[PDB]
């Protein structure tokens, strides 16, 4: 009845003036690359001594 | 790769200059001091051999049932069987490339299926100790086996022939050249030929701290540490 697309879109953060939204990696882009570096710096740190 | 031959004449021009038995034409040496600079030759490239890894072999044993100390001597060879002092042939060597009974350190000796057995390891049967360092103690002399023996080796014996090739370096000859000459100017027992002796001895330390130095002997190693993987550590 309604007349329209049978189709709902939420976006999760909205982009301005755009259909389709931006989800939440985009900004948390590089940080989970620096703290992985990291945390694989210290492992590597600990695993490749003579314990 | 020089010859016996070239490295009497590149001694009687550097090291032994000043000596006896340099022919009138200085660029050989006289044939009655020729088996005392090749008894000196002999021991110079066995040193030279025993500090750096120079030359690394692998000669493989068979296995002769009811036999566990395997001495590897010559003698025990294949191509150079010795019935008067040897029950049985168990080393293998090729005629091109006989046993030349040059053992000086064993390093790392694996088996005729691949499995790589521990040295001088008390607690670990499946272990080759080494009651002496040119013999091997194997206490269970398994059915179709063979080792190859990785070892430290040093130059084959100099007979004396003239056609004979050395295989040094072309950049520790300036040491083999310094130990010679120490050897020869110590034994005159002369106040001016024994100060000469020590300056070409420490001239050996010398170039052997600039062949470590720099690593032209191939000293350094470095390894994948496949140990890592092995204790957990994802």
């Amino acid at each position: 009845p309604d007349g329209k697309l049978p189709f709902v879109l939420v976006p999760y953060m909205p982009r301005k003036r755009e259909l389709y939204g931006e989800a939440d990696a985009e900004l948390l882009g590089d940080n989970q690359k620096i703290l992985g570096a990291t945390m694989r710096g210290m492992i590597d740190l600990l695993g490749r001594s003579a314990n | 790769m020089r010859k016996l031959s070239d490295v009497y004449k590149v001694l009687a021009l550097t090291s032994l200059k000043s000596a006896g038995f340099i022919t009138d034409d200085k660029v050989n040496i006289e044939a009655w001091g020729k088996p005392e600079v090749l008894a000196h030759i002999n021991e110079g490239l066995t040193r030279l051999h025993s500090r750096f890894v120079l030359r690394t072999n692998n000669c493989i044993v068979e296995m002769k049932e009811g036999r566990t100390d395997y001495p590897l001597l010559a003698r025990y060879s294949y191509e150079r069987f010795d019935p008067a002092k040897a029950p049985y042939p168990y080393i293998m060597d090729t005629p091109q490339e006989p046993f030349q009974e040059d053992v000086i350190k064993i390093l790392n000796v694996y088996d005729s299926k691949g499995i790589r057995r521990k040295l001088n390891d008390d607690h670990d049967k499946n272990g080759l100790f080494t009651p002496r360092p040119d013999v091997l103690q194997c206490m269970w002399p398994r059915h179709f086996e063979a080792l190859n023996v990785l070892y430290q080796a040093k130059h084959p014996e100099l007979t004396g022939d003239e056609n004979q090739e050395i295989d040094l370096p072309e950049t520790l000859y300036s040491a083999l050249e310094n130990w010679v000459g120490y050897r020869y100017h110590t034994g005159l027992n002369t106040e001016g030929s024994t100060a000469k002796a020590a300056e070409y001895l420490q001239l050996y330390e010398s170039i052997c701290g600039e062949v470590v130095d720099f690593d032209l002997a191939n000293g350094s190693m470095s390894n994948t540490n496949v140990l890592f993987e092995k204790r957990g550590w994802v």
